[PDB]
């Protein structure tokens, strides 16, 4: 857990290598504590503490571990940890090395990054999933998949492979 | 090159200082009516794994920290939790004709009262005797101190108050780091972080001006400060050897049960056996000298080496600030630390007053009542640091004095909770690669 | 947010061209006012009047935003904002007009259409989704003669799209 | 709901013909009678009995149907009731027959069967599922300048966009 | 309405003597009374 | 003109304005405060 965040992402591929290096299970199973005994406890004590402070860390965790994935769904990605986009990398304007980013660069610096622009490219990303990768799905099921490929007018079949 | 394309990645170990609310964890051992627990608040505490992270150079903070600000209203919603169901004692405040007692040594004193009570079907009336303290009856004969503050509801004497340790666990998707440099002053990058679920054994004492049974750091007597210039801030220092207090309390105090009303049991102290002698706590000198000599010795990294002299406390405040405050087994003591502050530079009784009428420990208001307890009262254990404060003024060059003040109850957990920072998870990161996905 | 619920759904067609007008972003993300404090408070005040209201509230609109995850996932559309079905359109005797439907209707207008029969639909989807499309699945791993040719169901295999 | 759990897996055969003999909508469903009123009241009554006794019944039902979704996420299988992996039958050692588990063992008597190692099937799956299969999905598309050309991969593409 | 589906197949152990459902109505039981009771005439003027 | 129907003489006719009529409200006197002690920590303000 976090075992290697201080690593370069080339050093951090290893983490992407294992399971983000187990991110994401600690995220979920480290709630296993007050998962174990919220309820082994058999005392009245007539009050409680912890009864709104417990539920407040507990629903919190919850509904930051749902936005994410509400967040991967928007994007299509809903399942795969790592999963590529039709978005380019646009005129964005930290235009750099290959090498020297999966080489010589830890995830935080790479967040000091490109601290900016962050919700440009979460807005930019589902247009690409969306308003016409959404909508040419919806094109490709309204004309047979093997009738309309004797015209010798197959290009849109081309085009919805390339572009 | 090519134009690359954005990748998203799901679980990037990133993080930000984060805020939020944390919780418990305890062991269980029946009689688990503690106050700081509340009775086995999270009784599991499972095995501790930590993580390091050999890499990260990150920045801490222990004055600016949040963790002390939650355990501060913790400990006072504990308290005024605990002290809720118990008996109330809105009628003892009366006027009381006492005298004096005669049984052995000057210089100790009590005070033998006697009052109006034992109202048991509202209209019974008995003259009762009790045996009351200084510092907690004024003239007018008498009354108690309280009387013209608030309401004086005593303890349940069912109820300990040993601080049993507690481990602060962070919620899920935060995360407790811990830096393992051993010479991290105060502020500033540790170089060599870990990462726990959560924090050590906190036994949360309360004690002024000189914080017991704490987590004593290296060899290297840290010199803890805000900034060494501001006159008005606290030094606090941390130790690296235990000096042992022995502290006891001579007498032998039988309780004394009184009626009073339906089913309100009021303990008073009774006749004691008649060896009245004065409470004390001693200190080997030797020991004390050598700790003075380190911590002495690791202030003129500070400023120049010269004239160090240390003082009793300049009083006034109340005895929460002038005397060394703790409770030993449910019992408040008040002990005279004139006697371990002279001039450093190149076995120690303390008499020690016992109140019974305790305020609110930090506030004004509500004052709770402590009952006594049977038996000789005999407790030790180690200190673990001082509190101080710089006087400075024109002292332009030289004598350079330090007096033990120092009254907030924050820095005693500011003293454990240096070492420790919270951060959010930011699972959620992007990157530029050369795949592009297959649009059908 | 909502900014074209009262258009027809050929100019609500504009909606689902985008993020179906943001509302599900709309859904999950107006939490972040009660996410950014239940906890910016340090104060005791000994009681909690919002203790169990505002807990209500959020694990109210939680159980709602994970019903319809859960519906999505029964019927193979999980992650899908916008999929198609094997079920027809069937007997279901609002059978009328393609260019009046996406042309002219609200979408609202369109639940008054149908506020019939939707548990119906409902009960419908997942028939089609698993009964013979899972138990076909798990006969697409080892079959006889017929997986490569059984030429007979072939031709209504292929008339199926043909009518 | 539950109506075949007694039966064998080969009358259980019919549980997972129907949709799972209803187990996952009787799981998130049953939550309907305390979703239809935790609001319906409108009394003061000063204290609150229910306000944390139903609270923690409905984040622990939230929690543990969270907990198997985010299971069947790691192991590529999130929407999919029923999905087959790349884990072999190992040297685990309940090694048996065919037609005496689908025919003639209930669901329960097989969870006695295998109530050792099922720790051991959860670690082992991922592996499969990640560490090579993942790892193999991220050498496909990152070289190939030669993506675009493509000469003798046609068929499967004409095969596979039809079926 | 009271939804009630059989089994028909299972032989199912059980348990009165170690059930959990009597502590919780037990304690249920006990902490509505000291509920109900709370907010009405306290009575310690009669102890004459 | 707000009501619920006009038409029952039982039912309040709400009126909303349009133009905010100013209502210049006083008290003359000047009320010195005095305090009083009751028991313990309570103290009880009447007017002097
Ligand atoms: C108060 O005393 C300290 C003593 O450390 C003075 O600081 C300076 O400290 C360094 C070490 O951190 C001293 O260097 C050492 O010198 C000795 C020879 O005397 C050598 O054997 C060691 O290996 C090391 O190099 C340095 O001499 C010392 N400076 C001095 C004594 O002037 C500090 O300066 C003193 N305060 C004032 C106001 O001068
Ligand atoms: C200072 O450290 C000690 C270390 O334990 C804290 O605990 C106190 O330790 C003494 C023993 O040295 C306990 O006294 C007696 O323990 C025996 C054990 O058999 C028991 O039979 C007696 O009834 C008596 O308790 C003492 O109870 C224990 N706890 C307290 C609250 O005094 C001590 O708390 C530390 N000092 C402070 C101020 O916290
Ligand atoms: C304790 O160590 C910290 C480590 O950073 C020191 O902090 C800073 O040190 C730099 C360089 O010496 C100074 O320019 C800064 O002004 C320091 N900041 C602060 C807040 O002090 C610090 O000097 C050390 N000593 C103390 C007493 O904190
Ligand atoms: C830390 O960085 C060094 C690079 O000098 C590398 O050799 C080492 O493996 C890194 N540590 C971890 C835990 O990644
Ligand atoms: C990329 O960065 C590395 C240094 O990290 C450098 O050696 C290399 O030449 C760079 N490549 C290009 C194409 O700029
Ligand atoms: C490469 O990394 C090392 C340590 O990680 C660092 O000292 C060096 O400056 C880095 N070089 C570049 C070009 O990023
Ligand atoms: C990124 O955004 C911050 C806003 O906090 C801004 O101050 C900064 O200039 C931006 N650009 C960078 C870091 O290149
Ligand atoms: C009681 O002690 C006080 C202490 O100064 C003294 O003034 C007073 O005279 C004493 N009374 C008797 C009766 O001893
Ligand atoms: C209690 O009341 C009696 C009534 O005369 C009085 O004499 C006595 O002094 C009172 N008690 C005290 C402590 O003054
Ligand atoms: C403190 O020292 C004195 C001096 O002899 C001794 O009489 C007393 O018993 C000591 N007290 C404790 C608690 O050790
Ligand atoms: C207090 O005074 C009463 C009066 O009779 C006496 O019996 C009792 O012993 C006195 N207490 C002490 C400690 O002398
Ligand atoms: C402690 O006792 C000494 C004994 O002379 C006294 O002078 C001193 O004032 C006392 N300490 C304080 C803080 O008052
Ligand atoms: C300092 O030493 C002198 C030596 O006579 C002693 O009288 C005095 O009480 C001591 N003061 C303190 C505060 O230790
Ligand atoms: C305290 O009183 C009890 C009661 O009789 C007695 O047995 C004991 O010896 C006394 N002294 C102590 C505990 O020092
Ligand atoms: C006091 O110091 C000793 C010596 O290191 C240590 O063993 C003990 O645990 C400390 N704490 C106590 C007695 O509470
Ligand atoms: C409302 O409907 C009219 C059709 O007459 C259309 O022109 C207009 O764009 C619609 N407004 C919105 C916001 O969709
Ligand atoms: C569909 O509806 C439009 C009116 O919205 C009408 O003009 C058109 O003729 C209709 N088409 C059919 C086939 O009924
Ligand atoms: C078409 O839409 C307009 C406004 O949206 C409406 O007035 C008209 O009646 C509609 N016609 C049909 C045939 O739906
Ligand atoms: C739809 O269902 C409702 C039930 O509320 C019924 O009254 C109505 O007749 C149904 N049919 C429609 C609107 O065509
Ligand atoms: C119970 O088992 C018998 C096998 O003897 C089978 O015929 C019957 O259908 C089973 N019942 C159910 C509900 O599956
Ligand atoms: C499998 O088990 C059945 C009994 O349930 C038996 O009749 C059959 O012969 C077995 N097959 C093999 C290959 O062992
Ligand atoms: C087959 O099932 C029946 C009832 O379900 C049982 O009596 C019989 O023993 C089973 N036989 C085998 C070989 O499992
Ligand atoms: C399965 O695990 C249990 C542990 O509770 C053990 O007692 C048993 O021997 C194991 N093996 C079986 C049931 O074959
Ligand atoms: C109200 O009007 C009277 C008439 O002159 C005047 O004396 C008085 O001061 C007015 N009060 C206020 C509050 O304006």
């Amino acid at each position: 857990f976090l075992g290697a965040a201080g690593s370069t992402m080339g050093a951090a591929s290893m983490t992407l290598t294992v399971q983000a290096r187990n991110l994401l299970s600690g995220i979920v199973q480290q709630q296993s504590n007050l998962l174990r005994a919220p309820e082994a406890q058999q005392h009245l004590l007539k009050l409680t503490v912890w009864g709104i402070k417990q539920l407040q860390a507990r629903v919190l965790a919850v509904e930051r571990y749902l936005r994410d994935q509400q967040l991967l769904g928007i994007w299509g990605c809903s399942g795969k940890l790592i999963c590529c986009t039709n978005v380019p990398w646009n005129s964005s304007w930290s235009n750099r090395n290959l090498s020297e980013i999966w080489d010589n660069m830890t995830w935080l610096q790479w967040d000091k990054e490109i601290s900016n622009y962050t919700q440009i490219i979460y807005g930019l990303l589902e247009e690409s999933q969306n308003q016409q990768e959404k909508n040419e799905q919806d094109l490709l099921a309204l004309d047979k998949w093997a009738s309309l490929w004797n015209w010798f007018d197959i290009s849109n079949w081309l085009w919805y492979i390339k572009l | 090159a090519e134009n690359l394309w954005v990748t998203v990645y799901y679980g990037v170990p990133v993080w930000k200082d984060a805020e939020t609310t944390l919780f418990c964890a305890s062991d269980a051992k029946t009689e688990k009516h503690n106050v700081w627990a509340t009775h086995a608040c999270v009784p599991t505490d499972p095995n501790p794994q930590e993580i390091h992270l050999e890499n990260v150079t990150e920045e801490f903070n222990m004055w600016k920290n949040n963790m002390v600000e939650q355990m501060h209203t913790d400990i006072i919603s504990l308290w005024d939790q605990s002290l809720k169901p118990c008996v109330k004692l809105t009628p003892l405040c009366v006027t009381l004709q006492c005298t004096n007692v005669t049984n052995n040594i000057t210089d100790d004193e009590l005070k033998n009262c006697s009052f109006n009570m034992t109202t048991e079907l509202r209209d019974k009336k008995q003259k009762v005797y009790s045996l009351f303290y200084r510092l907690d009856v004024v003239q007018i004969e008498y009354r108690l101190i309280n009387c013209n503050t608030s309401a004086i509801t005593q303890a349940c004497p069912k109820v300990s108050f040993e601080p049993i340790p507690i481990h602060y666990c962070a919620p899920a998707g935060f995360a407790i780091l811990k830096c393992k440099d051993k010479k991290f002053n105060g502020t500033g990058p540790c170089p060599s972080v870990s990462t726990v679920q959560c924090t050590h054994g906190i036994k949360p004492v309360v004690s002024t001006q000189l914080l017991l049974n704490g987590s004593l750091a290296e060899e290297e007597v840290m010199i803890r400060s805000e900034n060494i210039t501001n006159n008005a801030k606290n030094i606090l220092v941390q130790f690296n050897t235990p000096v042992q207090i022995n502290c006891t309390r001579p007498n032998n105090n039988t309780r004394k049960s009184i009626r009073i009303g339906p089913g309100q049991a009021f303990y008073a102290t009774g006749d004691i056996i008649g060896d009245i002698r004065q409470a004390h706590c001693n200190v080997s000198k030797a020991t004390w000298n050598e700790t003075l000599g380190k911590v002495v010795k690791q202030l003129r990294k500070h400023f120049g080496n010269n004239t160090i002299i240390r003082f009793a406390n300049s009083s006034g405040g109340d005895l929460e600030v002038t005397t060394h405050s703790f409770n030993c087994g449910g019992e408040f003591f008040y002990c005279n630390t004139s006697g371990l502050f002279n001039s450093t530079w190149i076995s120690i009784t303390l008499p020690c007053r016992i109140k019974q009428i305790i305020n609110m420990w930090q506030r004004i208001g509500q004052a709770m009542y402590a009952p006594p307890i049977q038996g000789v009262i005999r407790c030790v254990s180690n200190i673990t640091g001082l509190i101080l404060t710089r006087d400075g003024g024109s002292t332009n060059s030289t004598t350079e004095t330090f007096r033990p003040g120092g009254g907030d109850m924050r820095d005693n957990w500011r003293s454990e909770l240096y070492k420790y920072k919270v951060v959010k998870i930011e699972p959620l990161g992007v990157a530029p690669t050369r795949c592009k996905r297959r649009v059908v």
